[PDB]
């Protein structure tokens, strides 16, 4: 079909235009809430470990698509294997708490500790970026014109204190896993596949034995 | 579309007091929305209030959009930007404030010019690497293309983790345009086009009144 | 308005057995009135006759539209002018005479070429001082601006301290083309452009057969 | 709004285009029949004074509009001072009629005479402009072509002899004022403000006292 | 027709699982009929089947239209030609055919180009004399004329003495182009026009199926 | 009218857009079946003549009329001045036929023998222009593709073999006429007038005698 490029307006033509026959789709596994929901390995602080979703590897599943979101709302489970026993302490405490047992406490079980935690951020949805700043106790930000050099200015910024479910701490954790519960995504970004060098990106892709 | 050598897709946007015509309109583009969710929340205590005298059109200048320029040259504006009117007094006079934006950018060469912008709104934009260029139409866009339209215009809410937010310290939109395909003027097009932006704040809330300065 | 590079305002006038035909019409314009007052009073004394074969297109070439030209420069041309058809004829046949016209101006150079020109019907125009030509809008008129149009038509009826006239002392209108913007011709317009007057009288009334010379 | 320019439709536009709201107007005053119905004063003839709308300078405000109109109607009242006593005599009239007490003649009353008279011409209306010759045993009116200067020819015409409300005579007439009565106004012609040197034409405006 | 410097009169012909969309459509002239004549005859022995494969786009170069070329330039291309697809294997495997074309031909260059093209479908062409292009329009026709269209949709049936066909043997169309009005590039036309025929078979019909070399 | 001249479409437009009126018209002479119905002479062979309409000058009414058609049908009349017998042998019959009297044949009646005869073809229509061979047994014919140039290999090309009425036999045959009866023709080609030398085409037209 002809269009209006400029408009924005979507158009999804189909087989049909030249003979030929829409399929049935069954598109359940591309559904934010399925395929957020499982577990993925983060490299561990020795003992405190602040909750951040941030933290898992943009190149991940799970980080590649929570980064295509700007906001995103989840309740969480983590698995963590640890000596000692685990403490964990809601979004805004004081750090020094994470030594108090009454705070939610698991006593060593081995191989490892799973638990359901709820979100606990003060803010209605957190964000994957966030173009300001928290500390108050500063000069205002600039308001940027300018091409993408602008953006630099930007790049020491760390995520508002607020971002994070809460801390864990353990004499040693040695494995964190976080899977995200209940999720839901708002606003579309970026997700990019790997750059090939070649015409096509080859891999061993899993075959028949001999 | 309508008619010979020039254009009957007619479009007057009104924000105010101040309206802005154009005859090359290809429509507007809603982002995420067509109306603000909840601007009384229990953040504000019922405290918060409209001020109807902001919402209108203010302008400034983008870029100029010349040959040399190749796929991926940017021009950003973060939004809330620089207002000596009654908007830019607003952040001075309120705490937390709250308002989407009808925006309106203009791309006059003529149509023997040739090339394409790119127009987007994004949020929270704090990087774009090169090759997200490419999936910039995620965002709430439209084309400028010469060889059937001038103007570009989106309208999109307030979005944010804050249902008020405090614009001193954070920026929720800019205001993208990208060159996609390189201007080229022939012997006939304009040897250069200027961009401008004309753009209104819509539905903006203020709550927490400053002191003055006496 | 109608149409891709060239256009449908498409309009074909008649009058008697010759027509008239225009692409880029724009319209006519009514002067005064949109029919003739009585036709048949008391100074004819009933002896009056419609000469319905006057009724048709005559032409005249009026001047030529060049870059020098600005604003302000004229071209008139009284009405009656010379005419060495039926309706010339009527008057050295007939000593009282009404009419009205039907005038159709024509200034062809392409949709490359700018500036513009009012084409007007004034009546009894004994002088026009140059600082009138700003209130010549007054007058039953119609532009020509080449961006749109090429053709102005007005139609006017009859007018005089008298019912029926004297053609041969009394001139009751006066076509009048005027430059109000200069002529652009940039590198793709016409040279120049020929402006040329198609004119039909209407409803042509006389009275009072005079001798031959035999 | 946009229209075409070319048209001549008349375009109004209003300013609720904007938010605004038209008011409501009370037109009186630019009604031709009030407006021109007031008297302004002429410089008379010492005796004979043809009665002729065309003699009040174009700068006042009924000499300015007469002159917008190309055709009119009306009846008139004139006031007069003069010695001796006042005759009157209709359009078309010989001058010498002007001498014969049967024509309307007033008898001196102090300080002046006022007068209601008729319209007495043979036409059904008269014009301020005319393009043409009463005269007969002439040679025929050319057809113009031409520019502005082909008008120049023109100038040394009189409006005809037929355009006029007949005439008065007395002794000596010191004053002489026109009033329209009834007038009606048929095709406009154009009225002209007085041009600057400035960018405002600045006048001593009527204010308090000191 | 509809609007500004470009056009709507939209056309989409499906032929099989090809499709061709023009923008300066003109519509498509059918010649001699509106569908086939009986399919099915005497000569046949009801042996005859359709094969709906074949029916469908292909494209062929026919020359290209330069400023030297005069009126009566012509090009012709005889109907059947050489088709290298599931069309020309069917007039190798069996003995009788018949079909009808329907035939779209292209000369874009753009619509500052000046000249005429005139394209028809002539049955049983032997010879032409010069004289006789005069009378080429008796013949299914339609123009290309740049400031027009860029395009030239004729659909034509079987035609001849018998009702299947022996291709090999007997062509009974030929398409021609011919040169009404020399080409005009002016400053800014295409310095040529390429002309392209995208060609269908329509309802072919196969009967007397060949050994093979086998 | 304007009309797209591009299109094809017959546009007729009438007298009526200017104001006059169109008459009837009776077009009894411009129909094929009339027209075509009239003898017309053919030079004819001593002996042996084949019956093809294509023999007719292309000059004449009748050749004319006949090559402004494609594909044509007709039975035929044919009138025929010979001396003996004439026999006439149907489509596709050999020629030595034309020897045997069972065959049609008309014994010698001054001064001529006219004769209805029936269409023999073994198609369903005749053609005055075929783009092909009727042998066999060659190699096959090109697809040309080019200018008008490319035609130029056809010339040599005789019409199929079936395309004729049969064939008449006497022993010497003196004037041959056709006369096409119930004519058909199908897809108009070029009717030529003569080209003048001078603006206007003149003759001696047939005007009273002194």
């Amino acid at each position: 079909t002809t269009s209006a490029g400029e408009s924005a307006d979507p158009v999804t033509t189909t087989v049909e235009n030249y003979g030929g026959e829409t399929q049935i789709q069954r598109r359940q596994h591309t559904d934010v809430s399925f395929i957020m929901d499982r577990f993925v390995k983060v490299t561990p602080q020795n003992q405190i470990n602040i909750l951040d979703l941030m933290q898992v590897p943009s190149h991940t599943l799970v980080g590649g698509l929570l980064r295509a979101s700007t906001y995103y709302f989840s309740d969480l489970e983590i698995a963590v294997k640890h000596e000692g026993d685990l403490t964990w302490v809601p979004n805004g405490a004081p750090e020094k708490a994470l030594d108090n047992t009454t705070n939610p406490t698991a006593y060593h079980k081995a191989p490892l500790t799973r638990l359901a935690l709820p979100y606990t951020a003060p803010h209605r949805v957190l964000a994957t970026v966030y173009n300001g700043e928290c500390r108050y106790s500063r000069n205002a930000v600039p308001n940027l014109r300018g091409d993408l050099q602008v953006l630099a200015q930007k790049v020491a910024r760390t995520l508002p204190t607020s971002f994070n479910y809460g801390a864990i701490k353990a004499t040693r954790v040695t494995e964190l896993l976080y899977r995200m519960k209940r999720a839901e995504t708002y606003c579309p970004r970026p997700l990019l596949a790997i750059h090939p060098t070649e015409a096509r990106h080859k891999q061993k892709i899993v075959a028949p034995v001999k | 579309e309508e008619t010979t050598l020039l254009e009957d897709r007619i479009l007057t946007t009104r924000n105010g007091h101040t309206t802005s015509t154009t005859q090359s309109s290809v429509g507007v583009t809603y982002g995420y929305a067509t109306a603000e969710d909840f601007v009384s929340g229990p953040n504000t205590s019922g405290l918060e209030t409209r001020v109807v005298q902001a919402e209108r059109f203010f302008k400034t200048h983008l870029f100029d959009w010349v040959t040399s320029d190749s796929f991926g040259r940017c021009h950003l504006l973060e939004l809330p930007t620089d207002h000596k009117g009654v908007y830019g007094s607003l952040t001075d006079s309120y705490a937390y404030m709250r308002n989407g934006w009808d925006v309106e950018v203009t791309a006059v060469g003529n149509q023997f010019n040739g090339g394409c912008l790119l127009v987007a709104m994004v949020p929270e934009l704090c990087s774009i690497q090169k090759r997200e260029l490419y999936q910039l139409t995620l965002f709430p866009h439209q084309f400028i293309n010469p060889r059937t339209n001038m103007t570009a215009h989106i309208t999109v809410p307030f979005v944010g983790v804050n249902r008020y937010d405090q614009y001193k310290v954070h920026k929720p939109w800019t205001l993208v345009v990208m060159v996609v395909a390189p201007l080229t003027v022939n012997t006939e097009g304009a040897p250069q086009i200027k961009v401008y932006a004309n753009i209104a704040p819509t539905n903006v809330h203020v709550a927490g009144e400053f002191p003055s300065k006496e």
